[PDB]
């Protein structure tokens, strides 16, 4: 029932066509192929990939076996893990060499390093790297190294402080061979982020000024790798000396190095490189959460002399000319976190480095007694919370983001700058607002509809994010994204689709009503070779009961319209055959599309002229409907649609603001019991 | 009500008698009784030619090259009849009431109708008038025709029907026009 067919091979052998059953055992497959090939000890065989790397093959891959793919039936992952632990300690330099290649090769598969790790060989490469001399060899050491490792079967705790030390010297020397500087950048890595006693052991061997210059390397891979181990470090690192680590780093401008050899390096940025800018942006961010969530001391006197001093840099109520909730104890208004003391230091920044902003800001709404001042206090706390909130400060970094804001890495202090800048962005928005205290709420999330608004543009640097808010306006964007997302939403979702078939051949027949009014009233047409005085023009009319014609004849006229009856007049209704168009006419080529000729009684008919495309659609669409007709020109259906969008505008003002289930949802159970307790 | 003097010729395939005989009894569409002594007639209050037409009918058939011959020499207009189910009727028209009429008159209107109108294209009148390999004329036929020798109109009618009537009964009338 489950069979897949396989082509066997053997070296000096004929391959064997089996159709294995994946019910029957992996061993007596082995047997049969061996008997077929008159091998014995059958034990000591299994079956790998002739293809692509040749993972061994266990009881739960080969369920991954497609039809008719080409296997190997080969030593033992056993006896492989065994051939190699003996060739790749080997005293011929080239046996060692091929051993370790072929290692490096299949450490890739869980089912042979299972086996290699069992016999220790773990400890063959780490003193192969410890006490190897002259260190190609080391490379592919290290390589099925990282690879055994990557399956979990044993823990990184069990590597020596020597084999530490001897990675740790390899990345902490001068620039080695490249390989060699990868592996062991990820080794190093790896047992950051399995062990904190090997972090601890790291941290002591390998310096700042060692991780930074392999950034300064052309190979993207180490940079990758380096700022791994960076992050790493960084993870691993206690909260205490976090920010320690984080000024240390600063202080060898990692920032601006960064900048000048990644973001605005040669060589583009990959998807691991943006995921490690990413997590390091994150952790950067999170060094301010400490300060997001403690409160103030409002019985810390210092603490209220920073208040005073940030009172005294801007004024040279005792407090309400500086916008706090609190009048006469601010310190209270920072007992809150969000944002708490960041509110603080974000201020006192915006005042000693931003001072001219800092005073302007003030000074402008320090003096306002009418209820149009901008409390700057109250203002400030309120965006460092907010600030906080889209940023998401405090979130710990994952494996599926990629995303960074790259204006971060033009200025050291670009996060208080940037509260500068949402501050400044904030009274202007005031301003172009009239707001006032109590419309506060309100302004902050226009100020957060801005500030999320900017961020997706991506800006590189602190003046783009400028120029970008500059950009934006309230809610001028959002009503034009607002309008956008309807205009998309409407055809494109059946939720919204379905009605506009129910109702549309009903807006059809109201426009069809129209129609009918039009074809009573009767409108001007041409006569073909109406020349000499013969009347061109000539006006038309039907009755109501849509069964019997009138029409009459007109002149070339400068006034307009004279009424005066033909002799052509009732040709009843019901006997119309159809109307045809163009060249179907029995008599410039423009006239001809205007030409259409009412087709009854076998020899009778009537050829006509409209006087215009508006009236073309008119006649010849009035004339379906004497004969019951869908209307045929694209103007019916842009009336059709002119209609339908006011018709589907009726329902929108029932469900606006609410997610429109593009999914239909489904309907439950019905009620067993039909006893209404309230009435009809 | 100012009656004419109305000789009706037209050949013996025709059949204008009960096509009078079903217009002027003035019932249905369809049935109404035909007549033997067949100088016909008919009218309206029409157009202040408020006028009654009397039908002079000899035989329609041939023994009449005299006794139609004495119904000529002074009748206002002459009915004129051929049909469409025989293309010899599309002929004897330039044939044989036109001679006629060159014959008693070169002054009064004079006129012509295929009758079988209704009956010219019939699957079995298309049928065996393609087993007789002549056509169910074209009226075309006919505006060349009576463009050729004095169709004043030309017309059609059929009592069955009983249409085509007054339309024939037009200006079958105001030739006074």
């Amino acid at each position: 029932a489950d069979i897949v067919k396989v082509a066997i091979e053997w070296p000096g052998a004929y391959p064997k066509l089996m159709e294995i059953d994946q019910k029957k055992p992996l061993s007596a497959i082995i047997k049969e192929v061996c008997d077929g090939w008159s091998l014995a000890n059958h034990e000591y065989f299994a079956l790998q990939h002739a293809d692509s790397s040749n993972f061994y093959i266990t009881e739960k891959n080969r369920n991954e076996i497609k039809n008719g793919t080409i296997l190997r039936l080969t030593t033992s992952p056993a006896q492989n893990a065994q051939q190699l632990h003996e060739r790749i300690q080997s005293s011929s330099m080239d046996a060692k060499l091929e051993a370790l290649k072929d290692l490096a090769s299949l450490s890739r598969d869980v089912t042979f390093a299972q086996e290699f790790i069992n016999l220790d060989g773990i400890s063959l490469l780490t003193q192969m790297v410890e006490s190897g001399t002259e260190l190609d060899m080391l490379s592919f050491t290290l390589t099925a190294f990282v690879e055994l490792m990557d399956h979990g079967i044993v823990s990184w705790d069990t590597f020596s402080v020597a084999f530490i030390k001897k990675i740790a010297s390899f990345v902490n020397k001068s620039a080695i061979d490249i390989s060699i500087l990868q592996r062991s950048l990820a080794i190093l890595e790896s047992m950051v982020l399995n062990s904190h006693d090997l972090y601890q052991k790291v941290a002591q061997e390998i310096t700042i000024g060692q991780l930074i210059p392999h950034l300064q390397g052309s190979d993207q891979e180490i940079q990758t790798y380096t700022i791994a181990v960076i992050n790493a470090l960084f993870l691993k690192a206690p909260d205490e000396r976090r920010q320690e680590m984080a000024n240390i780093l600063a202080q060898k401008q990692l920032r601006s190095i960064i900048l000048t050899h990644v973001i605005r390096a040669q060589r583009a940025i990959n998807n691991e490189m943006a995921h490690q800018l990413y997590v390091l942006q994150v952790l950067t961010f999170n060094l301010l959460e400490d300060r997001m969530m403690t409160k103030m001391d409002p019985q810390d006197q210092a603490q209220r002399d920073i208040i005073f001093e940030l009172r005294r840099i801007a004024f040279d109520r005792d407090y309400k000319k500086l916008g706090f909730i609190n009048h006469v104890n601010p310190a209270m208004d920072f007992t809150q976190t969000p944002p708490g003391m960041l509110a603080l230091d974000n201020m006192l920044y915006f005042a000693k480095h931003h001072q001219d902003a800092y005073i302007r800001i003030v000074l402008e709404n320090s003096s306002r007694e009418d209820k149009h001042e901008c409390p700057f206090g109250r203002s400030s706390i309120e965006l460092t919370k907010m600030l906080c909130e889209i940023l998401k400060v405090g979130e710990l970094p994952s494996e599926t983001c990629n995303d960074f804001h790259p204006m971060f890495f033009t200025h050291d202090r670009s996060f208080e700058e940037f509260f500068c800048i949402c501050i400044q962005l904030l009274n202007k928005t005031w301003k172009e607002m009239r707001a006032t205290s109590e419309d506060f709420n309100k302004v902050m999330q226009v100020v957060k509809e801005q500030v999320m608004r900017a961020l997706t543009t991506k800006p590189s640097s602190l003046d783009q994010f400028k120029s970008k808010l500059q950009n934006l306006s309230y809610t001028e964007i959002l009503k034009i994204r607002q309008s956008e997302r309807m205009n998309q939403e409407d055809f494109q979702s059946r939720p919204i689709l379905e009605l506009k078939e129910k109702i549309q051949p009903e807006i059809l027949e109201l426009i069809k009503q129209q129609r009918l009014n039009r074809l009573v009233e009767g409108t001007c047409f041409r006569k073909l070779n109406a020349r000499r005085r013969q009347d061109k023009f000539w006006y038309c009319r039907l009755s109501p009961n849509h069964k019997v014609l009138h029409y009459g004849d007109l002149e070339e006229s400068p006034q307009g319209e004279v009424p005066h009856d033909s002799l052509q007049d009732k040709l009843p209704v019901a006997d119309i055959k159809a109307v045809v168009t163009g060249k179907d006419c029995p008599h410039n080529k423009e006239v001809l599309e205007l030409a259409f000729s009412i087709l009854y009684d076998s020899n009778c008919q009537l050829n006509f002229i409209a006087p215009d495309k508006h009236e073309y659609c008119i006649w010849t669409d009035g004339l379906n409907a004497l004969l019951g007709k869908d209307m045929m020109s694209d103007l019916t259906r842009n009336d059709l649609d002119t209609l339908l969008s006011m018709e589907i505008k009726l329902r929108l003002l029932d469900l606006e603001n609410i997610q429109i289930p593009d999914a239909p949802p489904p309907i439950p159970k019905e009620p067993s019991n039909y006893d209404f307790v309230y009435d009809c | 009500m100012q009656a004419i003097k109305c000789v009706v010729v037209g050949d013996g395939a025709v059949g204008k008698t009960c096509l009078l005989i079903s217009y002027t009894t003035n019932a249905f569409p369809g049935e109404y009784i035909p007549t033997v002594f067949d100088n016909y007639s008919a009218n309206v209050m029409v157009d202040g030619k408020p006028v009654n037409l009397g039908l002079w009918d000899t035989a329609g058939q041939e023994d009449y090259d005299r006794l139609r011959p004495l119904s000529y020499p002074q009748t206002d207009v002459f009915l004129i009849c051929f049909s469409l189910v025989s293309p010899a009727s599309f002929e004897n028209v330039r044939a044989k009431w036109y001679p006629e009429v060159r014959h008693h008159c070169p002054n009064t209107p004079i006129i012509l109708v295929g009758t079988k109108l209704d009956l010219r294209d019939d699957k079995d009148t298309i049928e065996k008038l393609k087993e007789k390999k002549l056509t169910p004329i074209t009226y075309p036929q006919g505006l060349a025709m009576a463009k050729e020798i004095g169709a004043v109109k030309y017309l059609e009618c059929s009592a069955l029907t009983q249409r085509g009537l007054k339309t024939v009964f037009d200006e079958a009338i105001r030739a006074v026009l």
